[PDB]
């Protein structure tokens, strides 16, 4: 249950969608 | 009896008496950025840097980097009497006996995951926008090395608390794939463990490395990574003001040092729940390494995965020229520089598979290169191809597959999965395009269908320009801006009227602030208009 | 541009004049509440403003939350195990909670209260002018050419063998350091001074050494071993028999130190001690040179595989692999440990057997092939 | 300043237009060698020639001195130690002398052949010009006084509340994760578990522990504890005795975990066994509470001086001081070890002595005063 | 070795404005303790020098 | 054949072209430095800085930290034996089992 790979799905998923997804609501889409 | 009125003004005239930077501190205040939300995607890989930069120096004055053989003695009880090396037992004392110690040690291997994550986002952000065409080439040079920096600073980051998981990974990369290197693999082994393995001065030479040496190149490099950014005038998408020699966008002072400094506040804010709520690396669940037990697997984090499961699938290919041998691990280690050196040097090869030696200063819009969007998602179907073969210990139990079937395909995946993924990647970037044209010579595609008298079915478009004295609208021209598909995207939602979420205005204070949002989005339309007429 | 003006114009006029030098135009400028008395102004100061509350009251519960709070460990049996685990998560939803909002009510405070500006900026980049161009140009070569150093072909010359023969200095001294011998004779076989990779701790001190089979009783390095009767295990008992040299023991600090180097420091010393079933020996295939490698259906292949070194522990009793969890590659343990899957290339080195008189496991002396994972100089 | 001339300005008449724009005026730029061939030239450029071929040569040395010398370690009576002793000072006078070398003949270079100039520079410091300093001071204020801060109360108080909570949440969890409690009962003594700091290994853990005066054998590292007799030492002891814990012995791992815990892990155990002629006895002033703490002319007070803590070791036979070496105090053996030098102000903590039923020496408990250098929270 | 022993262990002990409460917190326990000479090391080659440098 | 001449021309041109660092330079370049001896001295505390760097990442490579308590067993005679930190143990690697570690060790401390 636990290891790398695990590490990996909660990171893009959860990290990077909730960098992403706040970068959007930051900045302008042109 | 504070004022900080009067003292903000004799202090000023102090700095630009003894010093005199308003000259130079102007120039860089009145400093213009493109707002767009991909130019903040390389400010996350800055922003986790930082802290990384923060939570290590607090567990650098914890950690004791030795190989030295050490009863444990302590607080952990499954782990007691045993005998484990001196960097596994404070590695198990900033988890277990500091307070607040394994919170620091969690965000840091987080921030490192979103340190590599999001370099690779913003690599992507580069490749199929076209961030690097004639001023940027260095800038992609000077880039693409602290991407291979920071797969090895994050390897040589876990491989430090001397874990049973960990372990095997220098076992498995430092050891085989760098002793089975032609011209000389042997000498190479003993110049980085001062004898076979494990010896004694690795984990102090992967700490030195770790700490002082390539933290010092990375933060050397994007020392000058950011200054060519500063200082080439960053790049923006092409739009109603925006002309090849202009930056539109907002300055520095009122905007974007808030705007970045408040994105800084919660890259760390989100850094700081998943550094506390989501454990990372239970390092005291797997014992310490010694050289006779394993575990159920060994796996890379995910920006090493790559190359793990580039060994995996690469068969038993040997060549055995005289009385020597050539083993199956100098394929990834050639197979590993010749991915770093495609993407070191790509901004050189496509210049010469297209002659384009022009000073470029507006992006491509990434559906308008529709072979570099094509060779870049071949390129990310071969990465996610090989993270995923790395972890085929995994899919094999979880998914219910094979544990051979699934190294077939990701062997006839390797040929085929690049190959259809450049196919229909090259077929969506030009039918992304046909919609863009569909939307200039008729219109919006509005819902609404409006049956006439006679029958005939018809769709009501709406035109995104003048107007023929004939229904049909005069085609307007592509000129790389970001067209609207959709009528709630042109302002004919409206308002839902002011208030609360629960209980409204009074109607009088409705009218006088709907007035103000179509004399400020019409005021800065007629602007952008009027200064785009300006330039041509 | 003169003082007799700069003393009456307003701030807007500056801004203006200090964007005029750095060709900086901000097109559109205006504030985002124009109507003094709105009441959904009044909503949305206090909506930025009800974040930055919750960024200190997180961050005073980041401070109480840090100091009264057992975080001792706890096991698992115990009875603090429960607040013991809530320690770093509270340490987490506490300490990124505060900022999290500090930076959502920052966000907006520049989403809704800071005033729209469109600035565009003349980016001069491209191509320098001609008047620096040039001025440059003549500056490095008139120092190249005033330095009368071309005209000069010895000092030159002579400065490119000087600075030559220091750079190889300095690069053979800060690199010959480190550079060891990987074939010095260091290891004290039986044929005497062996190099570190053809040696592997099963390998004969002297004569007749007569290295034991031993097992170990769980966590191998801080465990006496023992020996192993060839009768211990039934069918695949794959137990795992390090080198003991029969004179070694546990109870001393002295002879402590021998059974960590065979472990804890010893690589490639790990066998396993496979025992085939004898209802399936017809379908076993010996290797060229191995022929006799084994003593009635006992079998010794190592467990360090022969593709980067993993231990291959994993055996599945049933059918005789000898699947390693690294790579997965999968040795055919009827047919010499030749692999029959994997990227691993080679068969696993064959350790001989024989009872000893008072009817102990004893190695017959060490491999043909080295252990090591296809080092450069290996013959095959 | 115009592309029309700059195409037929000469390399001089472009130095002084680019120094004109950056405020540089060379007054004077003469080159060294006016007259062409003078044989004073091809002399000089010789000469800096040599010291260019002299580092070419020295650091080609420092390649050959590096690999093709024994650098091997000799021992003091051996055969190659004359050739050990010249390693490292052939590792210096052969890289240093290269690139000093090199650095006299760069210097040469620039004193002899680049010409010599006196360049002007105005700096134009003191001030900035006033539409600088007022076209900044305007740009601050318009991105305050523009962004309606001043105005909203409830923000810019609750984001120095924000900002503040958060300042004091982090500087607690990033500080207080290193900060212990140097009052926690750690070690069990017969007192119940008093704190660290007033134990020091003679601290008895029950009744009748009967810690003995135990020297070493010299190299106390693996140097088995034998014990004591009062008969041992004739006059002028200087004996440095430890703890010993009678159930420890020597040879096995597990009770030589407490003799490295006895000397290199443990602080303000070793004691001075120091033992009086009989001619003086009668010029000894005991102390008020330390009266009956000897046996036999035989004292005991501790190495740990009662300032900064080094070992004071010095014996001075002929008259009783206690001189140690770092700071140079010289307490007085005859007057219960009080200072008659240096910045110490306390005196000894004396241990008391007492033979055993059999004959060795036996320490009848702990100390009255701590052993350490004035911590603060001391009772004396 | 008695250097550290001076300086770090006898100034650091008897400072009144916190007291000894300091010298659990630069050694990790009493003198010479098992976290010293790595914390002395992480000090000196990043940490200090890191602000050296920026200086 | 080589030229250095045509090729360090098209260099500077591609250099001020990807840049434009011409103005920018020749004011650094154009610097005026007083010509005094006392005003080298700070030049030493720059110049032995760099120094310590340069020996310093080369010391870091063979130097352990730790406190770990461990025989000698090595190549030095009199400290056969000696209950030692590994942080003295490999500093006595330095000076003694390292070609030429002992001028790397004593530069550093000069
Ligand atoms: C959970 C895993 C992930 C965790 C990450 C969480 C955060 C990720 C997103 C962050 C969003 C930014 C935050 C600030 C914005 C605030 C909104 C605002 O004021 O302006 C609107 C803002 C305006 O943007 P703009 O710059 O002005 O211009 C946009 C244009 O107007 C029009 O633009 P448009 O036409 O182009 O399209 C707009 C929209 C396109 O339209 C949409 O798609 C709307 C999407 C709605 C989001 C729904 C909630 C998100 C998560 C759902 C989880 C449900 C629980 C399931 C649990 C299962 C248990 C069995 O596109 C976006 O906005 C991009 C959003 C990217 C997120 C997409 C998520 C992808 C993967 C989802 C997996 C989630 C992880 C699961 C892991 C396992 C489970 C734990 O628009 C938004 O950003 C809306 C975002 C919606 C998110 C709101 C919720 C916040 C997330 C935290 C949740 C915790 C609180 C809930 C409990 C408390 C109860 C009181
Ligand atoms: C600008 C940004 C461009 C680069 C993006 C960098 C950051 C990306 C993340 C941010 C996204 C946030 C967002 O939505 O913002 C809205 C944003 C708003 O646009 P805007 O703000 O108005 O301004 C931007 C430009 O003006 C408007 O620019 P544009 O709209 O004209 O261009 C949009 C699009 C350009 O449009 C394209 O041409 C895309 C070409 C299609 C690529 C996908 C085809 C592959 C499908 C394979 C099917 C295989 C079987 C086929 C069966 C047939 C034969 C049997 O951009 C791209 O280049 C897409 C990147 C291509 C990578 C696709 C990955 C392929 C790997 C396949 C996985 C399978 C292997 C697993 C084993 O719209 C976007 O730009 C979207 C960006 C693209 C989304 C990236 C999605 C890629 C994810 C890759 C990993 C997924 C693998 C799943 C793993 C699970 C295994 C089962
Ligand atoms: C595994 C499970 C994964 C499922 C999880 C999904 C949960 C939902 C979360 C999504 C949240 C999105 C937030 C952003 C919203 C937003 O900003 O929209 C407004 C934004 C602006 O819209 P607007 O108002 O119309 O402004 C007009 C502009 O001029 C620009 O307008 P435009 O129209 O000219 O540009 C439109 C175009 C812009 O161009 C792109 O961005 C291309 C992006 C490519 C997607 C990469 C997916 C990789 C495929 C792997 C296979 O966007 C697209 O059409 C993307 C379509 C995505 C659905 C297709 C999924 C792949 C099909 C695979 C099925 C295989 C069966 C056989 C093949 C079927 C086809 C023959 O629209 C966008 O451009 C957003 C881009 C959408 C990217 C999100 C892709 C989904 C996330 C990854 C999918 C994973 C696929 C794995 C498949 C596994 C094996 C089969
Ligand atoms: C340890 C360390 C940091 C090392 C880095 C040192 C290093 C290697 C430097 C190399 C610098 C390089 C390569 C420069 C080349 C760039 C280049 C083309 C220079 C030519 C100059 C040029 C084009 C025109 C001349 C300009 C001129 C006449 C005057 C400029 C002088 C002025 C006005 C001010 C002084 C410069 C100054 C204070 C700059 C600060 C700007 C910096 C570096 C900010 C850092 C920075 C931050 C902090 C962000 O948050 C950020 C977020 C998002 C995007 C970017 C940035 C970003 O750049
Ligand atoms: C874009 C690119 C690679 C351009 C290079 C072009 C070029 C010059 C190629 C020549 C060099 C060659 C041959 C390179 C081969 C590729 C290779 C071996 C190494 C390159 C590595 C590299 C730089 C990869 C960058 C591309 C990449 C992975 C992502 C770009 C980010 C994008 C477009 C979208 C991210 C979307 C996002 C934030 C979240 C979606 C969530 C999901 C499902 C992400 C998918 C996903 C990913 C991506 C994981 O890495 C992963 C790792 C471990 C577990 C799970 C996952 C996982 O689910
Ligand atoms: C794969 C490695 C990288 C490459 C090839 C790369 C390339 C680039 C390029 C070409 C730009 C400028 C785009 C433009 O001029 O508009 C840029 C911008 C930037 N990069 Fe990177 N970069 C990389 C990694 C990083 C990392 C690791 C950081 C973190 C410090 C970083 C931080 C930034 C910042 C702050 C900017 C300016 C703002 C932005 O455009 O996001 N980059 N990068
Ligand atoms: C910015 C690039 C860096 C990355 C990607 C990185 C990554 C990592 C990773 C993945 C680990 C293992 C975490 C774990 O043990 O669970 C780690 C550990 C460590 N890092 Fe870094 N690191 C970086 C910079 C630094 C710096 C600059 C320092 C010095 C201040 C540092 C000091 C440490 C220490 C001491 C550890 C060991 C702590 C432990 O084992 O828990 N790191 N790092
Ligand atoms: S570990 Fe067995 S093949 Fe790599
Ligand atoms: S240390 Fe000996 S007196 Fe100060």
């Amino acid at each position: 249950g636990f290891g790398p790979a695990p590490e990996g799905m909660a990171m893009w998923i959860i990290g990077m969608v909730a960098a992403i997804g706040v970068a959007m609501w930051i900045g302008s889409r042109a | 009896s504070p004022d900080f009125a009067k003292l903000a003004a004799a202090q000023g005239d102090a700095i630009d008496s003894r010093y005199h930077p308003s000259a130079a501190v102007r120039r860089q205040l009145n400093k213009v950025f493109p707002t767009h939300w991909s130019f903040l995607l390389g400010e996350i890989a800055l922003y986790s840097f930082i802290i990384l930069l923060l939570t290590g120096v607090w567990l650098t004055l914890f950690f004791d980097p030795s190989m030295a053989h050490v009863t444990y003695d302590g607080v952990y009880q499954p782990l007691r009497g045993v005998q484990m090396s001196r960097a596994y037992e404070t590695a198990l004392d900033i988890s277990f006996e500091v307070r607040g110690g394994l919170f620091v040690r969690q965000v840091h291997h987080w921030a490192a995951l979103m340190f590599a994550a999001s370099i690779m986002v913003h690599l992507a952000r580069i490749f199929f926008t076209g961030a690097f065409r004639r001023p940027r080439e260095a800038n992609w040079v000077i880039g693409s090395l602290l991407l291979i920096l920071a797969m090895f600073e994050g390897f040589f980051g876990y491989s430090l608390p001397d874990d049973l998981l960990s372990g095997t990974g220098i076992r498995a990369a430092l050891s085989g794939i760098t002793m089975g290197i032609p011209v000389i693999g042997t000498w190479m082994h003993w110049a980085l463990f001062g004898g076979d393995f494990p010896g004694e001065i690795l984990i102090p030479r992967l700490y030195a490395l770790h700490i002082l040496l390539i933290p010092g190149i990375i933060l050397a490099l994007i020392g000058a990574h950011l200054a060519l950014v500063w200082f080439q005038k960053h790049t923006q998408f092409p739009g109603p003001g925006r002309t090849e020699t202009n930056v539109v966008g907002v300055r520095v002072m009122p905007v974007f040092a808030v705007k970045s400094g408040a994105f800084f506040a919660m890259i760390t804010g989100v850094l700081g729940l998943m550094g506390g709520l989501l454990t990372i690396n239970p390092i005291w669940n797997l014992g310490p390494y010694k050289p006779s037990q394993v575990s159920a697997g060994s796996q890379p984090d995910f920006y090493m995965m790559w190359t793990d499961g580039l060994i995996r699938l690469w068969p038993a290919w040997e060549f055995y020229p005289f009385g020597h041998t050539i083993p199956q691990g100098v394929w990834v280690a050639v197979g590993m520089g010749l991915v770093f050196a495609l993407l070191i040097a790509y901004p050189f090869i496509e210049k010469k598979v297209t002659g384009d030696d022009a000073h470029h200063n507006l992006l491509q819009r990434p559906r308008d290169v529709p072979v570099r969007t094509a060779i870049g998602s071949m390129a990310i179907a071969l990465y996610l191809l090989l993270t995923f073969a790395c972890m085929n210990d995994i899919i094999a139990l979880k998914f219910h597959i094979s544990l051979n079937a699934t190294t077939w395909i990701g062997r006839i995946g390797m040929v085929v999965l690049p190959a259809i993924v450049y196919f229909v990647a090259y077929r969506w970037a030009i039918s992304l395009q046909r919609s863009d044209r569909e939307v200039l010579e008729h219109g919006v595609e509005t819902g609404i269908i409006k049956r006439l008298p006679h029958g005939a079915y018809v769709e009501l478009h709406q035109p995104l320009g003048p107007v023929d004295e004939h229904g049909h609208p005069i085609p307007l021209e592509y000129a790389g801006a970001p067209l609207p598909k959709r009528m709630n995207k042109l302002g004919s939602g409206g308002a839902p009227g002011t208030g609360s979420f629960l209980f409204p205005d009074p109607a009088v204070e409705h009218e006088a602030l709907t007035e103000a949002a179509h004399a400020s989005e019409h005021k800065s339309l007629t602007a952008l208009k009027e200064h785009q007429d300006r330039i041509h | 541009p003169t003082d007799a003006e700069l003393a009456e114009m307003s701030r807007e006029e500056l801004v203006k004049l200090g964007g005029k030098i750095d060709g900086v135009e901000t097109i559109f400028k205006e504030p985002r509440w124009p109507v003094p008395g709105t009441k959904a102004e009044k909503r949305t100061e206090r909506l930025v403003a009800y974040w930055l509350m919750l960024g200190g009251l997180s961050g005073l519960a980041l401070l109480l939350v840090f100091l009264f709070w057992p975080w001792e460990y706890q096991p698992f049996g115990s009875e603090g195990e429960f607040l013991y685990s809530l320690a770093t998560p509270l340490y987490g939803l506490t300490f990124g909670l505060s900022i999290l909002s500090i930076g959502i009510g920052a966000v907006l405070f520049q989403k809704k209260f800071i005033p729209e500006e469109i600035s565009v900026q003349d980016r001069h980049d491209g191509r320098s002018p001609e008047v620096h161009r040039k001025t440059v140009a003549a500056n490095l070569t008139d120092a190249l050419e005033g330095s009368t150093l071309k005209r000069r072909k010895v000092i030159g010359l002579s400065l490119g063998i000087g600075l030559g023969a220091f750079g190889a200095g300095t690069l053979v001294a800060f690199i010959g350091g480190l550079i060891k011998n990987p074939w010095k004779p260091v290891v004290p076989t039986a044929e005497g001074k062996k190099a570190v990779l053809w040696t592997s701790g099963w390998t004969p001190r002297f004569k007749g050494e007569t290295i034991y089979l031993a097992r170990a009783t769980g966590r191998p390095g801080e465990s006496p071993f023992v020996k192993m009767r060839p009768e211990d295990i039934d069918a695949g008992g794959m137990e795992t028999v390090f080198p003991w040299r029969e004179s070694d023991g546990d109870g001393t600090t002295v002879e402590s130190e021998h059974k960590l180097t065979e472990i804890a420091m010893g690589v490639r010393n790990p066998v396993m001690l496979i025992r085939i079933k004898p209802a399936d020996m017809h379908r076993v295939i010996k290797r060229k040179g191995q022929e006799s490698f084994n003593f009635g259906e006992l079998f010794a292949y190592t467990k360090v595989c022969s593709h980067l070194g993993c231990p291959s522990s994993l055996y599945e009793q049933q059918t005789y692999r000898i699947l390693c969890p690294c790579h997965q590659s999968q040795f055919d343990a009827l047919e010499f440990a030749k692999p029959i899957f994997g990227p691993a290339a080679r068969a696993l080195a064959q350790l001989p057997i024989t009872i000893d008189e008072d009817g102990y496991l004893v190695a017959n002396g060490d491999f043909v092939e080295p252990v090591g994972p296809a080092f450069w100089e290996r013959k095959s």
